[PDB]
């Protein structure tokens, strides 16, 4: 389940705020995305994250 | 910037911040209406902040100007990161804050450059600065760059930095300048972590794009 993977900053050097589902917490949480090579537990809003991963 | 120093207010007058409700990338002013940044810094709704030192306080030399156009290189590849360059047009001309010149020729290995930005200052951990940070670092040979990142370095990339670690650009510095003898030779692009031994930063090689930048600016 991609929703259970830890958030992935990736190799690029931006500081873009994205959401990831945190299964330990049962929460969509923010993290720093570097701008390229996103994995799928990486969302542009909390609503998109909850819709795709809520309850994982 | 990890391992750097405080530039001093407005001592890098061509450095801009790209803002989407918060600072997310840097850029370089190359004339009163255009900024160079990285393609992976594309977002809609960018605001360019010029004249900044403390990114978190209004200090009064600031100009906040919306992007009217944000043009990613037509051959940017978001998997290989080749052609990681973007041109941003300002909705109104900036009051000149000063532009940086484009190169006339590529720079060679060992040339000392100035890299700057508001990115993370820690190599393990997280601390974002209020004021702009600077780092002096040399361009590295293509051979060393390819041994550091096998299979990954294209002709439009170069490495710069220190193989022993501790001095490098980091998250939040993307899109910003690498200036060498007064010319914009690089764009902060990617690396393996930040300031890691044997893993120097990788930069878009601006000298390969000068005819494209000039023609694209003039056609928009
Ligand atoms: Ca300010």
């Amino acid at each position: 389940d991609f929703c259970l993977e830890p958030p992935y900053t990736g190799p690029c050097l931006a500081r873009i705020i994205r959401y990831f589902y945190n299964a330990k917490a049962g929460l969509c949480q923010t993290f720093v995305y570097g701008g390229c090579r996103a994995k799928r537990n990486n969302f542009k809003s909390a609503e998109d994250c909850l819709r795709t991963c809520g309850g994982a | 910037i990890v391992g750097g120093y405080t530039c001093g207010a407005n001592t890098v007058p061509y450095q801009v911040s790209l803002n989407s409700g918060y600072h997310f990338c840097g850029g370089s002013l190359i004339n009163s209406q255009w900024v160079v940044s990285a393609a992976h810094c594309y977002k809609s709704g960018i605001q360019v902040r010029l004249g900044e030192d403390n990114i978190n306080v209004v200090e009064g030399n600031e100009q906040f100007i919306s992007a009217s156009k944000s043009i990613v290189h037509p051959s940017y590849n978001s998997n290989t990161l080749n052609n990681d360059i973007m041109l941003i047009k300002l909705k109104s001309a900036a009051s000149l804050v000063a532009s940086i010149s484009l190169p006339t020729s590529c720079a060679s290995a060992g040339t000392q450059c100035l890299i700057s930005g508001w990115g993370n200052t820690k190599s393990s951990g997280t601390s974002y600065p209020d004021v702009l940070k600077c780092l002096k670092a040399p361009i590295l040979s293509d051979s060393s760059c390819k041994s550091a990142y096998p299979g990954q370095i294209t002709s439009n990339m170069f490495c710069a930095g220190y193989l022993e670690g501790g001095k490098d650009s980091c998250q939040g510095d993307s899109g910003g300048p690498v200036v060498c003898s007064g010319k914009l030779q690089g764009i902060v692009s990617w690396g393996s972590g930040c300031a890691q031994k044997n893993k120097p930063g990788v930069y878009t090689k601006v000298c390969n794009y000068v005819s494209w930048i000039k023609q694209t600016i003039a056609s928009n």
